[PDB]
């Protein structure tokens, strides 16, 4: 099942994971894992790595293959289709048709579904987000503030 | 039915959550 995906990564990703070790090749071990993941580029905290290295292990040794190595690093960013989906919702929110949500619009979505939600939370939300000092929020800050947890 | 139903699932979750102060 193809769905379009970057390539520059898979290219360099394999290279590093391919050129390394010494007594053999094909896969890396816990220790070698970090080594390859390090030269790879980014160098965030080591916590995430630790857990993973111990999570991949399962019915077998600690040697990891390249296919699983990329899947993990790739999953780190979390892959989930949500483009058009959010776009559609964008139209439902905005009423003027543009690239910036306004209070009036936001309130509309609320009062519509009901759930009370007085106009108090609305102004409060704008005070929390808002990239600039504008009583409006761009599609970016909008999506960046959406998807909670 | 793949449609706007999904949009609700999203706006719904975020709402019920950020609800409290
Ligand atoms: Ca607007
Ligand atoms: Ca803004």
């Amino acid at each position: 099942m193809a769905d379009q995906l970057t390539e520059e990564q898979i290219a360099e990703f394999k290279e590093a994971f391919s050129l390394f070790a010494k007594a053999g090749a094909g896969t890396i071990t816990t220790k070698q894992l970090g080594t390859v993941m390090r030269s790879l580029g980014q160098n965030p905290t080591e916590a995430e790595l630790q857990d993973m290295i111990n999570e991949v292990a399962a019915a077998g040794a600690g040697t990891i293959d390249f296919p699983q190595f990329l899947t993990m690093m790739a999953r780190k960013m979390k892959d989930t289709d949500s483009e058009e989906e959010i776009r559609e919702a964008f139209r439902v929110f905005d009423k003027d048709g543009n690239g910036y949500i306004s209070a009036a619009e936001l309130r509309h979505v609320m009062t519509n579904l009901g759930e009370k939600l007085t106009d108090e939370e609305v102004d409060e939300m704008i005070r929390e987000a808002d990239i600039d000092g504008d009583g409006q929020v761009n599609y970016e800050e909008f999506v960046q503030m959406m998807t909670a947890k | 039915t793949v449609g706007k139903f999904y949009a609700t699932f999203l706006i719904q979750e975020y709402f019920r959550k950020f609800k409290k102060r």
